[PDB]
């Protein structure tokens, strides 16, 4: 029975959410490579290298052209005529461009993809831009974050796959599914936020009774994601429960908010 | 075309050129070119970064304490030894020292993303340079379990298990979806593993892919996340409380006891299915220890890391020793300092850069990060090269040298620094292993020996989490918890004017992060990663670094199919973003 | 003494008696005492349940909502059927109709229960009655893991994992301090295991410790913890919420992916771990195809599982058979109804509780539990108990009955339920199980086949687990999210005087709750569970259960080491708090 | 080195703590058992039977008289002389005294122990008691709920064994660092608690979207536990997150608090 095809490429990046999906606990990322999905193009864990990896990728769009999923991740850059992310010696933006137009749907993985992320922070030397502001005739499915968590990457993959659909949305493009509610709408710190029990400098006794982090510059109150229900790396932890406050990592323009240690 | 000598080597670009772009199983893009000779060996390599975000220009006007949550996200691979190096540089700027735990636990992350990076790098990046994969269904699973049983006491050796991974990579290839497979190099002849072996392998592949999501479980605790954990400067922001009211606010003893179990497991997977396969891998592939020499028999750097002295950044406190060698001459091993305007420099006469001046080098609290993209003449226009043109500026890696010296850095660096200062352990396991492939020292200077060095760094540092946790739990049965000094938080105490370094030893190579603060604001951030050198274009002077130097004199097979380029890059562990930042 | 006939024994009190307080590998509080001729065989077999805490009672006057979260205290070890039961007994009683989800999640709940209490008894409870933990000391590595690697695919094999377990028992042992193995049978001429198998076992035993800790991460999902999730009556409150927002506050897609990933897991351990080391113990002591048989070829009872239909209870809904075979007829499996007076009953003339009439048996909705600590002529004392009068009352535990015959139940009685009414899967399993073995059908009835059916149920509950996991996706796949109804919660929508029965097939066999509810509180609440069918004393007729005629007829090696009579014992599974509540 | 003796002792009890305790994910109880303490007794586990348990029981209070830690699960009931559990023929609450008298210390495993739970709900038909008004010498540490969290349970003994001390107390004898802080103080829900956001009837809007639960009767605002923090089987769930109130089952009394479905 064969698999959904998916082409994978980066522009400028980190490769945050590549390595938040081979996280993933439940399935695996084996388990979505073996049995879920096709992954069929993806210049971090694909054999062929050069000519035989453009080879791969011509193929691949031609023979399943309107039927692959694209997954980008990173942005391109539009300053230097592109040529701040250079791609089989061309500006990756005609990459993205050409993979796009074969694709039936996109999944932009993480902040960078979504909406910029730490290059197009002030001044944006490169002029990185958003995918849906490139791509404006395709599904975008927007899954922010700095990564987005791992296990969320992996249900948003098994939900497309097990219900044949794309996630329902906000306004925004965020899956409703883990974007729909506040970190701060589900922090078990809400209870001292509440009473006005805060931590006022590191270390002090207050953070080591786990009080609330609004006056250490927390952003969870701004900010639309997972963390504090799902948690990170198969329920470990999240920021907060280790005592840093939320970045807003999943929001637009995160970088610009002011000090991260300055309150919402 | 043209010739001219340099560090040993006859550059010469006449004959055919081959590209290879993109280079995959790396992080981050790079496009490299060759040309070869009429016996098919390189006689001219060009490494080229083709991305740049501009890390350096972002970080201007933020406040210092901000300052390690941008630069983490240099790379997400190496994830938190860009937030590591930063605290350390605002810290030495400031004049901030940290409680023991808190450098204990910092300690214990760069450990954990240690064998995290060494792990994936060997199997998912580097691992099917090796292992053919698509020979492992011509293996006979009773022959694999005998194998794998000669080789390791590791349990999942089952002839049963070898045939069930077999069967699903037969049913996972019978539909032609062959996904990150297809097109692959196999059959090369360079593929010397008998079908037992690469069945092995590849199950180990799967076993790698599951188990490195639990080692950074480590990070979770104690930074939050990972990818990007967080920081702070003054310390770590994770409060300890073993045995009082609101324990469960903070880390206790249920968290520590989670690091300790993922610890041990951590240790028995790298011991136990990493290293012997790398002694495999040596042990079929003996004609690497001979191929990608490059500067690794002449110029050496390491920075050192994981002091054990607190705010101690000494000889007599790093664990993993510092210094550098030039002109092939290990028996003088020297000292490196990085304030120190004539040691660490950046020229960018082959990068696209401006300086005012580009026939110098400048160090880093001098640095310059003015891009300026201009290829000049390649085979095609300034939007479709054809050819880089490495006469003139071809990538986006500045070009850093050590007193005018081209250096490698990593694991094979380091290696050689620390067996050359007569670290015992160090002497006693390299002599252990190259006794083991019955190769000679100089075998260790080559591509297989980057991958020998890397497999026994993930051993050490898998030993030295257990050291640290041990550290960290000796303190706090003495009753010593502190994890942060904010006694310089306010920018109200700082200096006006001030200026410091963080460094380290990424798992890629030696990392430095050089900060200028005025006014409560960095003023300048100026970052040189272990790719950067590693991967850099060349200098004035000529002078090649790393991975053009390893790839020259290469014999390659068959032209077509750049085999024996991605082996020796791939060693390495190359990241792009890193270099480039 | 005394002697009389019942069931095809001579029950003959004469001889050396033997005691039996504590029973161990239990749950709680068991005395077993018998009597042996002078050929070592056991002629007298007396089954005491030795605590009491009175449920029934306390359940009187509390809201019919709260039931399920006092009576799953009933039990720890069965954690969550007693709730089934309770959420089963009051919506009988009031008219309430669960979702199809709910019933789907409850069936999960319960294969997933199954699955766990197998596995923790073959190897936790029931292993050591047959793998010889010491002899493990002498077995050869390389054989083990030949004879492991002869009986199954699992991965863990090699040769250097049996050696580490050896040595890790080797260390345990060394310092004198042996723990759970201290004062043991060990050396008993019934361990008839090679060393190879007893360190494969051991080995076993230790990988099923800590899986089994994996399984109910199920029911932490749907039921918020284990031990003793929670359930409600109209359904279960685990809300789901796959695509709309506020999933982070639901079972969501990644919740479910948990689910299956245990799924698997489970499925595999069980199927390469349990099963095959189950068909060892059949294939190295087949002489106890022959011994224990007790009632097992008289009468056993069913009243069947798992309605696949959701609120119909019917032979076309139930997934694991009901049914009574009584007279040693399994030619006629007869229908059981829980609502006639004439089929359960239970006495208490040899019990610790007044009846107005204690010669005959009351149905539980005519249920008195009035307790009358009361064991008459005893040697010894009513507080220093030497001998049991088991011609009187002497136990805490009721003796039930069906139609007024003395019945099994548990895996073996289902087994030979299903297969008998012609279940394929049932009938397949068992011969296929019976042939690799070379017995016949007959050799199921049996010590040993209470064990070998207790690893076909494990793997009969696992499979049927994916099975329920696919209905649930199905049906939200379809839209169908509902998991409450609500329309009878409030008391005052319901009847002011009703009546109602929740049964299961429970770990240890049939469970029953028979609740009356009037002015909105519990009128009266009676509980029937497995284990007080099997450890039952006798009934006014002298009629012995299925404990004490399992034990009848035994021969013992060593009449001061009861191996044989715990091999027996615990081949049922006896839960004691279960069995008195 | 010797291991520390432990013996571990059943009275009245569904034995939920016994099995809470071999679900502990770190360090396992496999690893307990064989390397960190010595369980020298324990009628669930042990080989031994009758006279050998007998005598196993004997010789480890005798060897190790005034060294070994005493658990105890469950609780001795006074009714009928105390017959209503019996051990080796005799009341329980008689190898409860032999057993405490040389013990250095008790651990009061679960609600049983610590306070009464099921079968002290009223009626109480066996009058049964907690270990605390039996063992009136010794000092005594209460690790409630019914069962405690395996990692809790785990957490404690590594403690004790590590720091070589008890771990310090409240005045009712909970260890603080998890029981020093109410579920509702470190409850995820708190937000739609302090919003007025609430579940009013299974499986309404408001439970589809995580809402609080004390309309439904949840019992953490008057609950002392590390559910809602630490949570239950590895970090999978706790409770209030599968969508049920808390039912005080850390408490003492809580079944006689009225119905679980009442409010607080
Ligand atoms: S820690 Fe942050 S998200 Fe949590 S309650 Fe405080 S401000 Fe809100
Ligand atoms: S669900 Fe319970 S513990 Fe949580 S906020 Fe609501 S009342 Fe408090
Ligand atoms: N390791 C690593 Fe990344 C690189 N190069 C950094 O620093
Ligand atoms: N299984 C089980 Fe427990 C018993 N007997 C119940 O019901
Ligand atoms: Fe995950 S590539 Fe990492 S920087 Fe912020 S999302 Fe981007
Ligand atoms: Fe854990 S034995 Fe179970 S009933 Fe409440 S604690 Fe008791
Ligand atoms: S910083 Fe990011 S990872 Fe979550 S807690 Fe805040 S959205
Ligand atoms: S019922 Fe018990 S398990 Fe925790 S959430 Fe409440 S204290
Ligand atoms: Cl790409
Ligand atoms: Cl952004
Ligand atoms: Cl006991
Ligand atoms: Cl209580
Ligand atoms: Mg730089
Ligand atoms: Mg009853
Ligand atoms: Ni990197
Ligand atoms: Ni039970």
């Amino acid at each position: 029975k064969p698999r959904i095809p998916v082409v994978w490429i980066h522009g400028l990046e980190c490769t945050c959410c590549t390595e938040s999906f081979i996280r993933s606990a439940h399935p695996l990322a084996k388990d979505v490579i073996l049995s879920l999905i096709s992954l069929d193009y993806d210049d971090t864990l694909m054999a062929a290298a050069g000519t035989q990896a453009e080879e791969v990728f011509e193929d691949i769009i031609t023979q399943y052209n309107g039927k692959y999923i694209l997954a980008v991740e990173g942005n391109p850059p539009l300053g230097e005529q592109g040529m701040f992310c250079i791609s089989s010696g061309r500006p990756f933006i005609e990459k993205l461009k050409r993979a796009a137009a074969g694709a039936s749907a996109i999944i932009a993985w993480g902040t960078c993809a979504s909406w910029g992320c730490v290059q197009a922070a002030r001044p944006n030397p490169t002029q990185a831009t958003p995918i849906d502001k490139v791509i404006t005739d395709k599904p975008i499915i927007k899954v922010p974050g700095c990564p987005p968590i791992p296990d969320v990457m992996s249900a948003i993959i098994t939900y497309m796959v097990t219900f044949d659909r794309l996630p329902d949305v906000d306004r925004m493009g965020r899956p409703l599914m883990f974007y729909g509610q506040r970190i701060h709408d589900k922090c078990y710190r809400r209870a001292h936020f509440d009473a006005g029990e805060f931590v006022q400098s590191w270390d002090d006794d207050a953070a080591r009774k786990g009080y609330c982090l609004y006056k250490m510059g927390c952003k969870g109150p701004t900010t639309y994601n997972a963390c504090s229900s799902t948690r990170w790396n198969d329920g470990v932890s999240f920021p907060i429960q280790s005592g840093h406050g939320c970045l807003g990592c999943a929001e637009n323009g995160f970088w610009d908010r002011g000090s991260f240690y300055s309150r919402v | 075309s043209t010739q001219y000598e340099t560090q040993g080597y006859t550059i010469n670009n006449a004959g055919r050129r081959l590209v290879v772009d993109p280079i995959t199983r790396i992080e981050g893009h790079m496009r490299c070119e060759v040309n070869i000779n009429d016996q098919n060996v390189i006689t001219n390599a060009v490494s080229c970064g083709t991305m740049f975000r501009g890390l350096e220009i972002i970080l201007q006007g933020r406040d210092p304490r901000d300052a390690w949550a941008f630069v983490e996200r240099i790379c997400g691979v190496c994830t938190g030894v860009h937030a590591l190096a930063s605290v350390y540089a605002i810290e030495d700027a400031i004049g901030i020292k940290v409680p023991d735990n808190a450098n204990i636990i910092r300690n214990i992350m760069l450990a954990t993303l240690w064998c995290h990076a060494h792990l994936v790098h060997f199997y998912q990046l580097a691992g099917m340079d090796w292992i053919d994969v698509l020979d492992a269904l011509k293996a006979d699973p009773r022959k694999t379990s005998e194998l794998a049983q000669s080789l390791s006491s590791w349990p999942k050796s089952s002839p049963g298990y070898f045939f069930d991974v077999q069967n699903r990579l037969k049913k996972f290839v019978e539909g032609g979806q062959l996904g990150i497979f297809r097109n692959g190099y196999w059959g090369h002849p360079q593929y010397k593993l008998p079908p037992e072996a690469n069945l092995m392998g590849f199950a180990h592949y799967l076993e790698a892919l599951d188990f490195q999501r639990e080692i950074v479980k480590i990070h979770a605790v104690f930074g939050g996340k990972n990818p990007h954990p967080n920081w702070i400067v003054g310390g770590m922001p994770c409060a300890i409380n073993i045995d009082e009211s609101g324990a469960v606010g903070a880390v206790n003893m249920e968290r520590l006891n989670l690091v300790q179990s993922i610890i041990t497991r951590t240790a028995d997977f790298i011991n136990n299915v990493m290293i012997p396969d790398a002694l495999a891998i040596g042990q079929f592939n003996k004609p690497w220890s001979e191929i990608g020499t490059g500067l690794s028999d002449k110029c050496v750097l390491s920075y050192g890391a994981f002091p054990d002295i607190a705010n101690d950044f000494g000889e007599k406190s790093l664990l993993m020793p510092g210094g550098a060698v030039i002109n092939g001459d290990f028996n003088n091993v020297l000292p490196v300092d990085l304030v120190d305007p004539q040691q660490v420099q950046e020229f960018v006469d082959h990068a696209w850069y401006r300086y005012p001046n580009d026939q110098v080098g400048r160090h880093p609290f001098d640095g310059i990060t003015d891009p300026w993209y201009n290829p000049g003449d390649v085979k095609g226009s300034d939007t479709n090269i054809q050819q880089l043109n490495e006469q003139e500026r071809y990538s986006w890696i500045k070009a850093p040298r050590w007193r005018g010296n081209a250096m490698e850095v990593g694991p094979l660096a380091r290696t050689l620094i620390a067996y050359h200062k007569g670290d015992a352990a160090t002497v006693e396991s390299v002599d252990r292993m190259m006794s083991a492939l019955n190769l000679p020292l100089s075998g260790i200077q080559s591509t297989l020996g980057r991958i020998l060095c890397r497999a026994h760094e993930a051993q050490w540092a898998a030993g030295k989490l257990q050291y640290f946790f041990d550290k960290l739990m000796t303190n706090l049965k003495n009753g010593n918890l502190a994890t942060a000094s904010t006694e310089k938080w306010e920018p109200a105490t700082w200096p006006t004017e001030c200026r410091g370094v963080g460094f380290t030893e990424a798992p890629r190579g030696a990392l430095g992060h050089w900060a200028a603060i005025r006014d409560g604001k960095i003023d300048l951030y100026q970052c040189v990663v272990p790719t950067t050198w590693n991967a850099s274009p060349r200098d004035p002077k000529g002078q090649i670094g790393a991975y053009e130097a390893a790839l020259m004199n290469t014999k390659m097979a068959i032209p077509e199919q750049p085999l024996e380029i991605l082996r020796t890059l791939h060693s390495f562990d190359p990241c792009l973003a890193c270099s480039t930042h």
